[PDB]
């Protein structure tokens, strides 16, 4: 089967550069034109740039013209978008995806990498708990979590007992503080027989700063 | 460019109706439109190509037709999993463009929120600040009120609050609200409440707890 990976995106400088790639397996590279879209927090698609399969050919939207580079080393199956002279309107998750030369349409896509673009400092998570008690227990149900605070930039991943337990949990969407810094919570409900059995540990990670914590959750 | 107009911008129907879904060009894009989904954290997934056609392994109960300017996609029977971003896209000619998009949303009976409280934690308190979170707990509609009270004042401007997307099984949402002070603050007050409003509620539901 097919799979594009990316990888390069992080936090950047207005005025600096970075370039991203995509690695690209189960199919043959060469043989098709590829294409970086884009996609800014909360809004909808933006083509970036197209590339032909031997790359002799490129295409730019007109808000990257003379910015960014488009390129490919078939030998190395890999794609890339050299970006320079970042704006803050740069910010986005980037995607690679794969072009059908009849039918025009992108038929398949990587998951995508983060870029920010920014002057504001990384900064890792604190990670308090939300501690189950009679005032979060609803009749046999009760309920925990983890805030993990004031961080930069995005992303955080937070799983629960490893990746164990995934029913009832609720990562929330990361808001963004009037400190210019993020904060998200994830919540599970729980048996409230099970406050006194189980453990419920809570991994965060924060790639960006290098920052992992795994919290564990006792009843108040 | 070729300008893609998507309508509606939301679309709201019940679990099991039948989901239309229109997108006109600006100029005839032949038949080189294609439709995509995209569901909360990640990539869009190509549904149909060359106007009609189902890419593989995409469901039977999705479909596209039209040519020139007018397009549609069809979602035969809404099923809960089809809460996305539905997104069309040509490439008749440079630069390759899309719609703005189609949230499709499914409209579940009202459930009222669970409600919970949670008290600032000992560690955060020892570094100066105390933040309480609410949470409310898979609910519909996505519509609801929370108010924090300390000692009976309204907090305003010093809370942020988050809803998830809509659960892709039961059709709910979930929403959690942090309210941050100073730990000197936290320790001049007693009585910390969380207040909900919502339609699936007679009245508000408060939980609250004292610090002391």
């Amino acid at each position: 089967e097919v799979q594009l990976l990316e990888s390069g995106g992080g936090l950047v400088q207005p005025g600096g550069s970075l370039r991203l790639s995509c690695a690209a397996s189960g199919f043959t590279f060469s043989s098709y034109a590829m294409s970086w879209v884009r996609q800014a927090p909360g809004k909808g698609l933006e083509w970036v740039s197209a590339i032909s399969g031997s790359g002799g050919s490129t295409y730019y939207a007109d808000s990257v013209k003379g910015r960014f580079t488009i390129s490919r080393d078939n030998s190395k199956n890999t794609l890339y978008l050299q970006m320079n002279s970042l704006r803050a309107e740069d910010t986005a998750v980037y995607y690679c995806a794969k072009y059908d030369g009849i039918y025009g349409e992108l038929d398949f896509w990587g998951q995508g990498t983060l870029v920010t673009v920014s002057s504001a400092s990384t900064k890792g998570p604190s990670v308090f708990p939300l501690a189950p008690s009679s005032k979060s227990t609803s009749g046999g149900t009760a309920a925990l979590g983890c805030l993990v605070k004031d961080y930069f930039p995005e992303p955080v991943t937070v799983s629960w007992n490893s990746g164990a337990l995934t029913s009832g949990v609720h990562t929330f969407p990361a808001v963004l503080q009037s400190s210019g810094l993020y904060s998200l919570s994830s919540v599970v409900t729980v048996p409230s027989s099970s406050l006194g059995t189980q453990t419920y540990i809570c991994n965060v990670n924060h790639k960006p700063s290098n920052t992992k914590v795994d919290k564990k959750v006792e009843p108040k | 460019e070729i300008v893609l107009t998507q309508s509606p911008a939301t679309l709201s129907l019940s679990p099991g109706e039948r989901a239309t879904l229109s997108c006109r060009a600006s100029q005839s894009v032949s038949s080189y439109l294609a439709w995509y989904q995209q569901k909360p954290g990640q990539a869009p997934r190509l549904l149909i190509y060359d106007a009609s056609n189902r890419a593989t392994g995409i469901p039977a109960r999705f479909s596209g037709s039209g040519s020139g300017t007018d397009f549609t996609l069809t979602i035969s029977s809404l099923e809960p999993e089809d809460f996305a971003v539905y997104y069309c896209q040509q490439r008749s000619n440079w630069p390759l463009t899309f719609g703005q998009g189609t949230k499709v949303e499914i409209k579940r009976t009202v459930a009222a929120p669970s409600v919970f409280i949670f008290p600032p934690s000992d560690e955060q308190l020892k570094s100066g600040t105390a933040s309480v979170v609410c949470l409310l707990n898979n609910f519909y509609p996505r519509e609801a009120k929370v108010q924090w009270k300390v000692d009976n004042a309204l907090q305003s401007g010093n809370s942020q609050e988050s809803v998830t997307e809509q659960d892709s099984k039961d059709s709910t949402y979930s929403l959690s609200s942090t309210l941050t002070l100073s730990k000197a603050d936290y320790e001049k007050h007693k009585v910390y409440a969380c207040e909900v409003t919502h339609q699936g509620l007679s009245s508000p539901v408060t939980k609250s707890f004292n610090r002391g």
